[PDB]
């Protein structure tokens, strides 16, 4: 549905009694919920709160524990390490898998908007050699982001450059006196039409 | 570690010896910390601490003071000091000053001026232009500091540092050596100062 | 005179208590005295407030139309710009300090409170004409002071009002103007309203031998720092706060002249809102005198400094 | 510096001679001197001057009055400089260029201390903003030095008078600045005056 | 007097006028009403930031003579020490001041009694039976010193220094001045610029004494040096504060919006003039 | 639980006296206000605690007051 939140706390207050009856549902639960935890971008916890203390340790679960750890740092390389180490361990299960390209879209969208910061150039092949793709994403994936607003600039498709925006200066003062300007026109028309 | 080895050697139930080892040793966690305020904090408070004179390191240090450049023969045995644990590396990490002095020299800088270029400000820190701008970005982007980036004409325009205020600062740089002269006129002859002040009385 | 004014009569206080003028008219007062004392302790712990607010109490008397300030001592209480009678935690350290200014001889009873409003000005809140108008039946003789220790730097004049209010259901006069210290965006409103309910008194002095000459002799060297206050940047925010409220009473006053008031046989009255242009021409006046005088420090160093280059 | 000076004079006042020609190459090479008056005005280091050990006074003449331009120019006659006694000549002639323009371009400091590149250049100007005898900054933008404070060494005593026309300068126009302002104010209040009074004065009438 | 007489010591004090007018009040108040004179003992607060020290403000104590001896009462300034703590804690305790002519047994008897508080206290001596033009406020601390073999307590004087607050300095300005209004209301640009005008006329005090010096030194009177002639020559050099192409610009903005500003000000005022004209015109001339 | 009611109640003097000088019966009542929730004490309950905040020099009374207290650091 969109509604990440209402998944969270629905799979979290769900475990304690999967706790009580046991296995073996306890670990596809986990699955369901470290999944959607990640996609609230973010207040994670599949682990600062309680699920699992002993049962953690064995492999099986271990790799959605690191996965999580990859996930909140926000870091590319290690994401993808994981995906291709213990490939079955998520990959088999087909819930989790329909959502694992939005996570990885979800990664580098964060990634770049730390990236983006030290620069008012940045260029494109520059951006998807950094992500791990082709120049076409990341394009199309600014674009989206300009519109969305959680990237500030616009785009020189003729030089592959992002012209970020840090051109602001005040504004605020200008777009004032813009105000007090035009409401000065229509107090001066109005007063000196009353006369006769 | 850095600030818990210096809370013992300020301790007294702490042996004599030990609180100079520990000394020793919080000087060393501070020169291999990263990003933000304490390295070079540290290593002020570490240079006013005048146990750190009785230290081999206390060259680096007073030459970190003295802003005094650092050369090759200094690394050589300061890497020799290390207990090989602290031999703890970037792949050539070493002693490199630079937390503090750019966020200090950031925030000393705030009080100086407006506005500034990252050329001149990679130059004064003695560091590629680069590392200043990221840890300016990193400094803006905690709250810590507030700016935006021109990267078209290589400014950072910074909430203070380099401009208008350089100006306004001068006038009274200006203005404070005419009272540095007034306070050396009296001191080799308060024979004209008084004489020339009844001067002033006449006009 | 000069020594005459220093000696203190117990008499004329007990006197003017029983006489009680106050009720007839609390526009009564007219001028104010104030001791070099009273002044400086009260910019000092003003200042130390910082850019938050703080209230100290003045010991006085009154002889007719005339206020005098004679002492002055601070208060360690929070709720100037909140509470509603935060003097009230403050009273246990009054009756204090009262008792042991009594033994040493200074006998003089409690004139009024002072406050300060730090950067936006010397005027009565909603707070202070609250705490004030319950002080003038209770407290008897109470005054309002207000100080700003930031604005007085750069100008190098002391704003210092002492007011009083009148009480509730009392129609002022034609009293309005005063000194333009500009308002920030939402505190705009709340002068608007509250200023006709006071009056400001003017404001005399007197001096001697420990406190004044450091500042004097200081000042000699210190000149240069109050000539780049440089307000265009320090305090950039008013402006674009204030021109954006200004626009929205302009198109008040559109509608308000436009249409008219709605009056059938009647005509209008006293009121905050009554002859909107008059009003508005004003509030032009206080944000226009701050950016000019904020041109004039910049002016200063252009014309003093830069014209000399090197000959 | 400070101490040092107080102990040199002392010296040089005590000795005579073959001691004082040798006081001059120490003086240079000592660290933090970037004045070079005192020790020239003793009669002690006069004696050696019209001999076969002018030429120190005459060098010595040389880093007071002038610079690293100055130097060069007659650098057979004079004897040798070391390493730190060139860097210090070479700081010395930037507070000279100060003296005349307050910002001094890259192309005028880079021909007048006859330096390899911008970046040795560059190196010098930072080594002596960390001592504090000179204070300034770099624009890498514009290509200049633009200088916040700098202090002399300089003797300079025929030149002086330029010092106290600037002075005279600074002096004169005060008062017609003072003149200015007084006139404002009262113009001011020439101007509250006038309006106070035509109103007063209009409305008198209104009651007939 | 008794006094010791000896070198300067290690602290400095600075001296500067009101609070010596809160102790002449309070001496005018109760001459009249005991019918006598009557002198009283305070103590002083203000700092030390190394070992000078400004003294910042003071207050009067209680006291009472037993003897020719002065006592202080201790349960007083105790219960006035918790209070002016609270509000002021930056500053603290200095010492004391008195009151009378030179100095004499019964100051260093109650200076005993303050050492218990502070080892350290100063003493700070004002008459007001001076019949001297300069300031009439000198300044002590004690040393023990020994004579004749047997430790006494003597005084020794300090010189003085003028310091630090602007914020205080604006209200010794009008404290000082004591002007009235005029015909109006006092005008804004006038009371806006009294600071600004001051400013240059110290400007113009200080061009002066470094002026004549500099020519003293080379017409005689003064002799030549260097350390001095080096600094003003260096002094003269850094005029004008900036020319560069980047001030420019920036320094016009700021001018630029402040001319716009004034410019939308003037007509607002004009339009409510307008506005009453048409108005006024329309009732009388026409019938509205 | 007795025990346990006079330390909440100290508890209590000490966090209302922070917030500096009161009147005897005003604290009283405060205090009341305050324990509402958990239970009401006794009045003598709160008067011996009072005194033992006293004692411990929490609190002191005025020099010259009606029952008065300041609260002393």
């Amino acid at each position: 549905e969109g509604e990440f939140e209402k998944a969270h706390t629905d799979f979290f207050e769900a475990f304690k009694n999967y706790d009580e009856s046991g296995s073996p549902r306890r670990t596809t639960c986990l699955k369901y919920l470290v999944l959607a935890n990640m996609l609230m971008k973010s207040g994670i916890n599949p682990f600062d709160s309680q699920e699992a203390k002993p049962y953690k340790n064995d492999p099986e679960i271990l790799a959605m524990t690191n996965l999580v750890s990859a996930y909140q740092n926000n870091d590319i390389t290690e994401f993808e390490k994981i995906l291709k180490t213990n490939h079955s361990n998520i990959m088999d299960d087909p819930f989790i898998r329909e959502h694992i390209e939005e996570l990885l879209r979800n990664i580098r969208t964060q990634v770049l908007i730390k990236l983006i910061k030290p620069y008012t150039r940045i260029h494109i092949p520059f951006i998807s050699k950094e992500l791990n793709i082709d120049v076409a994403d990341v394009e199309s994936l600014l674009v989206q982001c300009i519109l969305d607003n959680t990237i500030h600039g616009r785009i020189d498709q003729v030089n592959q450059l992002l012209e970020l925006d840090h051109q602001k200066r005040g504004g605020a003062r200008y777009t004032a006196l813009d105000k007090w300007t035009n409401q000065l026109n229509s107090l001066n028309q109005a007063v000196v039409s009353k006369l006769a | 570690a850095a600030q818990r080895y210096n809370e013992l050697s300020y301790k007294t139930i702490v042996h004599e010896s030990e609180r100079l080892e520990a000394l020793k040793h919080a000087l060393h966690c501070t020169i291999l910390a990263s990003a933000g305020q304490q390295r070079s904090r540290m290593l002020a408070t570490l240079f006013k601490d005048e146990r750190c004179q009785q230290l081999a390191a206390y060259g680096i240090l007073e030459k970190m003071y003295l802003d005094r450049i650092i050369r090759g023969n200094q690394l050589q045995e300061f890497a020799a000091m290390l207990m090989p644990h602290q031999k703890a590396t970037t792949a050539d990490g070493s002693s490199i000053l630079d937390r503090a002095v750019i966020e200090h020299n950031l925030l000393s800088a705030s009080k100086l001026y407006n506005n500034i270029t990252f050329e001149e400000l990679g130059a004064l820190l003695e560091i590629p232009a680069a590392k200043a701008e990221k840890i300016a970005s990193q400094m803006i982007t905690e709250g810590r500091m507030n700016g935006f980036i021109d990267q078209i004409d290589g400014i950072v325009h910074f909430e203070t540092r380099e401009a208008l205020p350089t100006w306004d600062k001068q006038i009274q740089s200006l203005c404070f050596q005419v009272n540095n002269l007034l306070e050396k006129i009296s001191q080799t002859a308060p024979e004209w100062t008084a004489q020339a002040m009844e001067a002033q009385m006449a006009q | 005179s000069i020594d005459e004014i220093y000696k203190y009569d117990k008499k004329q206080q007990q006197e003017i208590l029983a006489a009680k003028p106050w009720t007839k008219d609390h526009h009564y007062f007219k001028y104010c005295k104030i001791s070099a004392l009273a002044l400086l302790k009260m910019v000092m712990h003003a200042r130390s407030g910082g850019n938050l607010e703080v209230m100290g109490l003045m010991l006085g008397k009154v002889d007719g139309e005339t206020m005098i300030i004679m002492d002055s001592f601070a208060l360690p209480v929070e709720g100037t710009e909140t509470r509603v009678n935060a003097q009230a935690a403050a009273y246990e350290y009054m009756a204090a300090y009262i008792e042991n200014a009594k033994q040493v001889g200074r006998l003089e009873n409690a004139i009024g409170w002072y406050h300060s409003h730090p950067g936006y000005g010397c005027w009565l809140s909603g707070i202070d004409v609250s705490t004030q108008m319950l002080n003038q039946q209770f407290q008897e003789p109470f005054v309002a002071v207000v100080i700003d220790p930031t604005r007085t730097i750069s100008a190098g004049k002391v704003n210092l009002g002492a007011f009083r209010t009148y009480p509730k259901g009392y129609k002022p006069p034609d009293e309005g103007p005063s000194e333009y210290q500009t308002i920030p965006l939402n505190k705009i409103e709340d002068f608007g309203v509250h200023c006709k309910q006071y009056y400001a008194l003017e404001v005399s002095y007197f001096k001697s031998s420990l406190d004044r000459k450091l500042l004097e002799l200081l000042w000699n060297k210190y000149w240069v720092n109050t000539l780049s206050s440089s307000s265009l940047l320090t305090n950039a925010d008013y402006t674009t706060g204030q021109v954006f409220d200004l626009s929205e009473k302009l198109e008040q006053s559109e509608a308000q002249l436009g249409r008219g008031s709605f009056m059938l046989g009647l005509e209008t009255h006293d009121r905050k809102s009554e002859d909107k242009l008059a009003k508005a021409t004003r509030d032009s006046c206080k944000t226009t005198i701050e950016a000019i005088h904020g041109l004039m420090s910049q002016v200063i160093k252009d014309k003093l400094f830069n014209q000399i280059n090197i000959s | 510096s400070s101490n040092l000076l107080e102990q040199f004079i002392l010296l040089a006042k005590g000795t005579s001679g073959s001691a004082l020609t040798a006081l001059i190459s120490q003086v240079l090479e000592a660290p933090g001197v970037y004045v070079f008056g005192e020790l020239l005005e003793l009669a002690n280091v006069q004696e050696l001057a019209e001999g076969a050990n002018a030429a120190y006074l005459q060098l010595l003449n040389l880093f007071a009055y002038g610079t690293y331009p100055d130097y060069i120019a007659n650098k057979e006659s004079l004897p040798e400089l070391s390493t730190a006694q060139q860097n210090k000549l070479k700081h010395l002639t930037i507070v000279s260029l100060a003296s005349r323009m307050k910002c001094i371009p890259y192309s005028v400091l880079l021909k007048d201390l006859e330096m390899r590149n911008l970046r040795e250049l560059e190196d010098l100007i930072i080594e002596a903003v960390y001592t504090d005898i000179i204070q300034g900054k770099l624009d890498q933008r514009n290509q200049l030095l633009e200088v916040d404070f700098c202090i002399g060494r300089d003797i300079r005593k025929k030149d002086i008078n330029n010092i106290v026309k600037t002075l005279h300068e600074w002096c004169d126009g005060c008062e017609a600045v003072l003149l200015g302002i007084e006139q404002q104010v009262l113009r001011a209040n020439q101007y509250k005056e006038n309006h106070n009074r035509t109103q007063q004065q209009v409305e008198a009438e209104v009651t007939n | 007097s008794v006094m010791a007489c000896g070198v300067t010591g290690s602290v400095s004090v600075a001296l500067h006028p009101l609070v010596i007018l809160n102790i002449s009040d309070h001496w005018i108040r109760m001459r009249s009403q005991e019918g006598r004179p009557v002198q009283v003992i305070g103590a002083l607060i203000g700092k030390q930031e190394g070992r000078n020290i400004e003294v910042m403000n003071s207050f009067e104590l209680l006291s009472h003579t037993v003897e020719e001896k002065i006592i202080i009462d201790k349960e007083y300034y105790y219960t006035k020490e918790e209070q002016f703590k609270q509000v002021f804690k930056e500053l603290e305790f200095l010492g004391w001041y008195t009151t009378g002519g030179p100095p004499d047994p019964s100051d260093i008897h109650v200076h005993k009694q303050v050492c218990e508080i502070i080892e350290s206290p100063l003493f700070l001596k004002l008459n007001p039976m001076t019949k001297h033009t300069d300031l009439p406020v000198s300044v002590f601390e004690s040393v023990i010193d020994i004579i004749n073999g047997e430790a006494t307590m003597l005084f020794a004087e300090l010189t003085y220094t003028l310091a630090t607050e602007e914020a205080e300095r604006i209200g010794v300005d009008h404290v000082a001045r004591m002007t009235a209004t005029g015909s109006g209301e006092n005008s804004t640009v006038a009371e806006h610029l009294i600071a600004q005008h001051s400013a240059i006329k110290m400007l113009h005090s200080r061009v002066k004494l470094i002026l004549e010096y500099v020519k003293a030194s080379e017409a005689g009177e003064v002799p030549f040096n260097h350390e001095i002639l080096r600094e003003a020559y260096a002094l003269c050099h850094c005029l004008p504060v900036l020319s560069t192409d980047k001030f420019k610009t920036d320094f016009y903005d700021q001018c630029n919006d402040v001319g716009l500003m004034a410019y939308l000000g003037t007509i607002t005022k004009t339009c409510n003039t307008m506005n009453q004209f048409v108005n006024k015109f329309n009732v009388l001339y026409d019938r509205q | 639980v007795d025990e346990d009611r006079k330390m909440y109640l100290q508890a209590a003097i000490v966090r209302i006296m922070k917030a500096k000088v009161l009147r005897h019966n005003a604290l009283i009542q405060e205090v009341i206000s305050q324990s509402r929730a958990r239970f009401n004490p006794s009045i003598s309950m709160i008067k011996k605690c009072i005194e033992v905040l006293i004692d411990k020099q929490y609190i002191e009374r005025s020099q010259a007051s009606a029952d008065e207290y300041s609260y002393v650091a």
